[PDB]
RNA sequence: GCCCGUCGCUAGUACCGAUUGAAUGGCUUAGUGAGGCCUCAGGAUCUGGGA
RNA sequence: GGACUUUUACUUUGAAAAAAUUAGAGUGUUCAAAGCAGGCGUAUUGCUCGAAUAUAUUAGCAUGGAAUAAUAGAAUAGGACG
RNA sequence: UAUCUGGUUGAUCCUGCCAGUAGUCAUAUGCUUGUCUCAAAGAUUAAGCCAUGCAUGUCUAAGUAUAAGCAAUUUAUACAGUGAAACUGCGAAUGGCUCAUUAAAUCAGUUAUCGUUUAUUUGAUAGUUCCUUUACUACAUGGUAUAACUGUGGUAAUUCUAGAGCUAAUACAUGCUUAAAAUCUCGACCCUUUGGAAGAGAUGUAUUUAUUAGAUAAAAAAUCAAUGUCUUCGGACUCUUUGAUGAUUCAUAAUAACUUUUCGAAUCGCAUGGCCUUGUGCUGGCGAUGGUUCAUUCAAAUUUCUGCCCUAUCAACUUUCGAUGGUAGGAUAGUGGCCUACCAUGGUUUCAACGGGUAACGGGGAAUAAGGGUUCGAUUCCGGAGAGGGAGCCUGAGAAACGGCUACCA
């Protein structure tokens, strides 16, 4: 009789299971940012997918419409925050662009590597997980 | 119990309805008081939420009002002579609302001749003066005055005996009296 | 189903209480009282969830039993006693007084008021009948029976009340252009004047309302509670004076006060 | 072991339906009736025990019966019941005739008496005085507010004839 | 249906507590009561002018009209003092984004102040349960007879 | 080349079918009818007509 | 306040509207699923932002429109205003 | 988040299905399994059956204590601390659980009570109780009969209890009381008028009946029967009093009576003070528990409009033994064919009635992501139903109750 503990899943899985091109394209991503799962790519492309969905929907509404202006601007400022969206491209017609690697590039494992600290992206993984 | 629900009973289409839930008490009913004449005997039934109804079974007196004379007396109830719902009530002299009864007239006579100094049918100071004031007002009514010879008057029970413990009513008069008389004899 | 329900499941509880989803299963069920269940703010909620004064529910009974807290002037000892719009909450210790009055988001506000203002309250007369012995009476939205009111007093007028004694010291008629507090619907807590009422015989008169931003909005009559002249309110209004800003407007104001 | 029950007649058993205020049944719950066996009131060889009560004594003493005499347990507690278990006329004062039961605390002999109820006392008269007071006081109160209202009305009529004479 | 007789029952028909003192010689034989139902519905003159009793009359009897006000089209005038109307209405069916003709019959009382007949359009008013099925009472006839009078012999 | 039906073998499904066949569940005629409730009586006893 | 009003569909805007769920704002639960928190100092006797918004369609209510599509009107004049 | 691929041919283009493919708050099962957090879980089949334990009891200064109970001290020789048992009160109608029944039912959104009952909480609310009304009625306060208990017992056996003997009340059952005033009916007298009068009764609330007031749609006259206030004795009446609703015979009040007569404090805790004619007089502080009526709050019951899955290998259905409507009653808390009596012949239907099926509780919602849809919801919240199956009922404000009782069936 106690409130539902709500939850959500945070990935989607490839429609076509054996697409040789997608398969390679995914591996290199892993190999680059030191992932262990295809899911770590899956998870992100899911995050991406909704954002596009949000943005797509917004764009249909009237320019200078309240919701569009409200929630659109919110979405933009939040993407900016983490550094996925660049400052110039600050108007959501571009959040509509926006590939996965942008997201990828901003993980703590990736940043810990980018400047000093790590040297190789895997050493980056191990250091983090190790306090 | 008797259950005054609608969920027995066919739908207007005439369909048969399933049983859904059992009898609740709040849709209950109870049995008729079938109140009779003579000797006080009243039982209280405990109705919803505290609250009594008084179920009269047997009664001999009631309080009866002579509307046009704007007074009411206690009289014996001589008893039931006509009933529009069911004649068994009449033959068994049963008291229910709407029943036509016979009452007594002696209290309604004593009042009248004391208030009018006229006597129905066939020397104080104030009283004389009072009586003289009234009259031109004592001119009663053919078909009510004639009932007093018989010493019995026609009255219509207006209360609910199996509910209130009372068997009260008004004397019959004018138009309505004409009605029940016609029925009484054109049935005799 | 057999009788009065004596519990209140959390989630079934009214939102404007702002009870958290987890950490229990039930919310407090507002005792029988002067205000309706679905429009009340129990003592337990107020002494704990709003004022942060007690942590335990148990501790709220401990505060209360000492006859600390007193509502509209009387002591009041029930944990779940139904406090309501316009009532007055006093703390003998801490010398604090409160009025229960609405936000704009529709919630009950924590709103400190003077020692003076706490002497009296306002009541929407909800009906006016002729009582027994021919003594006329008014009855206000918090179930007060006040015998012998002004003839000119009729239903929907609001009324000033001595608390200290039960009496009426004034009344304001429901007339085009009188300060209004909205108590229901998604215009709850908004405040503003009155333009004109739609009649509609046999159901729900409409009250066309306009505030001090030249904004407009409607509610059912029933949901309208007079409280003064434009400008002059007979009580002190909560910060923001019930004007309702757009989500944009509100966002801007909050990210306007930004520099520490 | 089933019990006799006055006024069944019958010298056999039966199973009745019993209620509150009745022999051979103590209800566990309000409005509870239980259906229980009962032995009839006519004596028969099947009885384990007959219950007898001496009415008038015989010609010689019965061992542990006429020769020994166990006292009452408790004495009068309500004011007037004391006044009658002594015959007193409400002037004698009842505080004195209340019964006193000695008792030992090893080397302390203590003494206890009831608590007379329905005792007329000053404390009670202070309350009978107050109730009476409050009715009258209120009654007069309720009249003034009434009269004060008639005023509000009667000099509202003196404004409807100051209205109807201005315009 | 009422028609004629009026004093035609086992019981004497009268309006409750409407007393005509025989002593006071009157020129109207029967004092008769009536109200204004409200919601701007004219109490027709046949209610006041009449002498029928009918306790279910919304003008001469003991019923309040409150709740729905409904208008339908008369379909049955077979039962004494109550009629049955058809309430037509089109029902919207999303998947196909179109509608279908539906209807309901609604039984309703009808005071002998009105003289209604099949085809007439009638405005009816919600009231307390009056019988097993009836929950409405007829309060204005919108119709007439549907041009009947212009249906006579040859020119 | 393809190919049709009877006839023959294995195995499976469903059909018809004496048994006026069987089973479970829902209503229900007629007969019988517990129990509490209402009511006409009753009166162990126990009091001032009542219980 | 009196005196009376041909019927409807459609569409508009609005009220009445439970929460959780859904969509979605704010907040760095170490991340996150969540949660409705939290945040500032004089961190020695306190200061303070919150706890949005949206959807909620059929039916009933309330309001604006008068295209589209029905309905009723005056021909044995028992017509219309006075 | 708008994608398809494999298989008929010698090969070809189609039709078309089978197969693949992806998800599932979608169950099982297999193998495998380290860490943080989160956390569903005997629904499906059998609303089949159930050992044993537990799940409803409850005390404030403030209803009842002579425990032959504990503690002693601290003023307490009626009682006074503390407190088992027991009475009394209140609660056990909430909760929790399940999805068997249920297809116009439930349920939802929307209505209605001018159609009702409502413990409680909150706020209002009571000068009237007696008696033919001077040799007076307990009010300084009226009656017993019971638990616990003591003691005698019965049965193999249970939350079985019998005979005897005590004693309490806010249990049971009784029963007094208060200002002034006005209005009514009677009316001894005296005296003829225009007529007037001592003094006598009656008038709390509640009940039941009958009657009347409760105006208003803008203004005026005459007359009959009673009969008000003021006379400048031909006569005048001058100001004349009105609540709510869309709507009432509404709220409220007035008359004549009615009632195995409802309520109107025989209760309890703290403090103990004023006040003079020194009566232990007369007064008096705070607040408990009550109490009738009205309001309010928690409710309840019915109720308007519209919306339900498959089915015609269900087309007519409904009135036996109520089916649809009228009159009267009875019954109910109250509307109503709810039930009865009289009377009538109606009510529903191809715009699918009525019947059947449902591996059917309804809803908020869940899953699937172009859109339109399709499928699912026993199951954390809301409503409803049930407690092995039926019916019945006691108590009570509230149950047709099942961790209540009664009967039948298993
Ligand atoms: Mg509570
Ligand atoms: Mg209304
Ligand atoms: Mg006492
Ligand atoms: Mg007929
Ligand atoms: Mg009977
Ligand atoms: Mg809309
Ligand atoms: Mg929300
Ligand atoms: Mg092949
Ligand atoms: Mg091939
Ligand atoms: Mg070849
Ligand atoms: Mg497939
Ligand atoms: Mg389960
Ligand atoms: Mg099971
Ligand atoms: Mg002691
Ligand atoms: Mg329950
Ligand atoms: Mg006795
Ligand atoms: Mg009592
Ligand atoms: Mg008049
Ligand atoms: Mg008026
Ligand atoms: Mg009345
Ligand atoms: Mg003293
Ligand atoms: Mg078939
Ligand atoms: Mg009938
Ligand atoms: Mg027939
Ligand atoms: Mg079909
Ligand atoms: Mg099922
Ligand atoms: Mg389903
Ligand atoms: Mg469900
Ligand atoms: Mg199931
Ligand atoms: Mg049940
Ligand atoms: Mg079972
Ligand atoms: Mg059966
Ligand atoms: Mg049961
Ligand atoms: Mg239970």
């Amino acid at each position: 009789p106690r409130a539902p503990r709500t939850y959500s899943k945070t990935y989607s899985t490839p429609k076509r299971p054996y697409e040789s091109s997608r398969l390679d394209a995914e591996l290199k991503l892993a190999g680059e940012f030191g992932l262990k799962n295809k899911k770590e790519i899956y998870r992100i492309s899911f995050q991406l997918s909704k954002i596009r969905r949000a943005a797509r929907d917004l764009l249909t509404r009237d320019e200078k419409d309240p919701k569009r202006l409200f929630e659109g601007n919110a979405l933009i400022r939040r993407l900016v925050r983490v550094g996925v969206l660049s400052e110039d491209k600050k108007k959501l017609d571009y959040v509509l662009a926006l590939k996965v690697e942008d997201f990828l590039e901003r993980r703590l494992q990736t940043q810990v590597y980018k400047l000093g600290l790590a040297k190789s992206v895997h050493h980056a993984r191990v250091l983090i997980t190790q306090r | 119990g008797i259950s005054r629900d609608s969920r027995h009973k066919r739908s207007a289409t005439g369909a048969k309805r399933a049983q859904f839930r059992k009898k609740r008490k709040f849709e209950l009913g109870r049995q008729p008081a079938n109140t009779k004449i003579g000797a006080k005997r009243i039982h209280s039934v405990r109705t919803r939420g505290g609250n009594k109804k008084y179920r009269a079974l047997r009664i001999e007196t009631g309080n009866f009002s002579w509307a046009s004379e704007g007074i009411s007396k206690k009289t014996r109830i001589a008893g039931v002579v006509y009933h529009p719902s069911n004649n068994e009530l009449v033959r068994t002299n049963t008291l229910t609302k709407a029943a036509i009864v016979q009452i007594d007239a002696t209290p309604f006579r004593q009042w009248f001749e004391a208030h009018y100094g006229q006597t129905l049918g066939k020397k104080s100071k104030n009283a004389e003066r009072k009586w003289a004031a009234r009259a031109a007002s004592a001119k009663i009514e053919s078909s009510v005055e004639s009932q007093f010879s018989a010493g019995r008057l026609y009255a219509c029970i207006s209360s609910r005996p199996g509910q209130s413990g009372r068997c009260d009513g008004y004397i019959l008069e004018g138009e309505e009296l004409a009605f029940y008389l016609r029925r009484l004899t054109a049935k005799k | 189903a057999r009788g009065p329900k004596k519990h209140l499941k959390r989630l079934a509880a009214p939102h404007h209480w702002l009870l958290d989803k987890l950490s229990g299963c039930y919310a407090p069920r507002p005792s029988a009282g002067p205000h309706k269940l679905r429009e009340s703010l129990p003592l337990i909620v107020f002494l704990r969830n709003r004022l942060k004064y007690a942590l335990n529910g148990r501790e709220v009974k401990a505060i209360l039993m000492q006859r600390h807290v007193k509502v509209d002037g009387k002591v009041r000892t029930d944990t779940t006693y139904p406090a309501g719009f316009m009532d007055v909450i006093t703390l003998d210790a801490t010398n604090e007084n409160f009025r229960l009055v609405y936000d704009v988001k529709g919630r009950f506000a924590v709103h400190r008021i003077t020692d003076e203002e706490a002497s009296y309250k306002l009541g929407k007369v909800k009906k006016v009948q002729l009582g027994k012995k021919g003594v006329p009476y008014v009855v206000t939205h918090d179930g007060r029976t006040i015998r012998y009111p002004d003839p000119n007093i009729k239903v929907n007028d609001t009324v000033k009340i001595d608390l200290a004694s039960g009496k009426i010291t004034d009344f304001i008629k429901f007339d085009a252009g009188k300060l209004v507090y909205v108590t229901g619907g998604r215009n709850l807590g908004r405040i503003g004047t009155i333009v004109h009422k739609e009649r509609h015989d046999g159901g729900f008169d409409l009250v066309h309302i306009k505030d001090s931003l030249d904004n407009t909005f409607v509610t059912r009559l029933n949901n309208v509670f007079v409280i003064g002249e434009q400008g002059k309110p007979y009580i002190s209004l909560p910060k923001g004076k019930g004007i309702k800003l757009s989500i944009a407007e509100e966002r801007d104001r909050r990210r306007a006060q930004q520099g520490l | 072991g089933f019990p006799m029950k006055q006024g069944v007649l019958l010298p056999t058993r039966i199973k009745l339906l019993l209620t509150k205020n009745v022999s051979c049944y103590r209800p566990r719950r309000d409005g509870e009736r239980k259906r229980k066996s009962v032995r009839g009131a006519i004596v028969g060889p099947d009885l384990a025990v007959l219950a007898l009560v001496i009415v008038k004594k015989g010609e010689q003493e019965l061992e542990g019966l006429t020769d020994t005499t166990v006292p009452k347990r408790l004495g009068p507690k309500r004011a007037n019941n004391i006044r009658k278990f002594f015959g007193l006329s409400k002037e004698d004062d009842v505080r004195d005739f209340v019964i006193r039961r000695e008792v030992t605390k090893g080397e302390k002999t203590y003494t206890k008496a009831p608590k007379i109820q329905r005792l007329v006392t000053p404390q009670r008269l202070q309350r009978k005085r107050h109730q009476r007071a409050l009715k009258v006081r209120n009654a007069q109160a309720q009249r003034e507010a009434a009269a004060e209202y008639a005023q509000l009305l009667a000099k509202r009529l003196s404004e409807r004839k100051a209205e109807k004479a201005e315009i | 249906s009422t028609e004629l007789t009026v004093q035609s029952e086992r019981a004497f028909q009268k309006q409750p507590h409407i007393f005509n003192n025989p002593k006071v010689k009157t020129s109207k034989r029967t004092k008769r009561w009536y109200k204004n139902a409200g919601l701007g519905f004219k109490t027709p003159k046949t209610a006041i002018e009449g002498s029928y009793i009918d306790k279910k009359c919304p003008f001469t009897g003991l019923v309040s009209i409150r709740g729905k006000i409904l208008t339908g089209t008369v379909v049955s005038t077979k039962m004494h003092r109550t009629i049955v109307i058809r309430r037509a209405y089109l029902h919207y069916i999303p998947k196909y984004n179109r509608y279908e003709k539906r209807h309901k019959n609604v039984p309703v009382h009808v005071s002998p102040a009105f003289r209604v007949q099949v085809g007439d359009i009638v405005t009816v008013g919600q009231c307390r349960p009056i019988s097993k099925t009836v929950r409405f009472n007829v309060v204005k006839v919108s119709a007439a007879a549907a041009k009947a009078n212009k249906q006579f012999a040859k020119f």
